[PDB]
């Protein structure tokens, strides 16, 4: 009912071309769970 | 990368088992052939005499 106004969209692409060039990423979601990820990754490699 | 070697080593060993029996089957045979030849030689030695 709105297609006439669909390809016609506000918040489209302006996050992602300067988004290879940056570090600090998902990262706070990472930080806590990265510490958890660090140990686990060690254990699993070990018994293989 | 550590999974993929493991799962495979397992199977290839069964293929080396296929060859394994057949090698003993040839061992069985070559020991037959040898004995065939020894009995024939044992005969020819004693017949020479």
């Amino acid at each position: 009912a709105a297609y006439l106004k669909l390809r016609n969209w506000q918040w489209w692409r302006l996050f992602t071309k300067v988004k290879p060039l940056l570090q600090s990423a998902e990262r706070e979601k990472e930080m806590a769970s990265m510490k958890e990820e660090f140990t686990r990754l060690k254990e699993a490699l070990e018994k293989s | 990368k550590s999974e993929a070697r493991r799962k495979e080593l397992e199977e290839k060993m069964v293929s080396l088992l296929q060859e394994k029996n057949d090698l003993q089957l040839q061992v069985q045979a070559e020991q037959d052939n040898l004995a065939d030849a020894e009995e024939r030689c044992d005969q020819l030695i004693k017949n020479k005499i």
